[PDB]
């Protein structure tokens, strides 16, 4: 479950 | 000479917000709530009352029931 | 000459916020709540009352019931 | 000449906040709450009452019940 | 469950 | 469960 946000 | 008499508001009011990134993962989970600037309203009873030189009566009830027989 | 008499508000009011990044992971979890600037309202009874030279009566009830038979 | 009489507010009010990063992980966890600037309201009874030269009565009840038979 | 946001 | 935010 790799939730990777990157703004 | 404003009057608000006998008025109700339920839910949400938003003026001029921003929300960039809202990522969510639920895996093998019974219940999951992700709320951002929102109202998640469940199983509420709300009564507001003003009486003047009068008689006022209210009876209010809410029954919320959830069963999950597995 | 404003009056708010017999008024109710339930939920959320937002004016001009920001929320950049809200990431969440629930794995093998019974219950999970992620709330940001939000209202998560569950199982509430709220009564506001003003009487003047009068009779006022209220009966309010909330029943919230949740069963999960596995 | 403002009056608020017999008014209720339940939930959240936000004006002009910021929230940058809110990351959360729940793994093999019964209950988990992540709250930021938010209201998570559960199982509350709230009564406000003003009487003047009058009779006022309120009966309020909340029942919150949660069972998880595994 | 690889939720990969990238603005 | 690798939640990697990166603004």
């Amino acid at each position: 479950x790799x939730x990777x946000v990157x703004x | 000479g404003k009057t608000k008499e006998g008025v109700l508001y339920v839910g949400s009011k938003t003026k001029e917000g921003v929300v960039h990134g809202v990522a969510t993962v639920a895996e093998k989970t019974k219940e999951q709530v992700t709320n951002v600037g929102g109202a998640v309203v469940t199983g509420v009873t709300a009564v507001a009352q003003k009486t003047v030189e009068g008689a006022g009566s209210i009876a209010a009830a809410t029954g919320f029931v959830k069963k999950d027989q597995l």
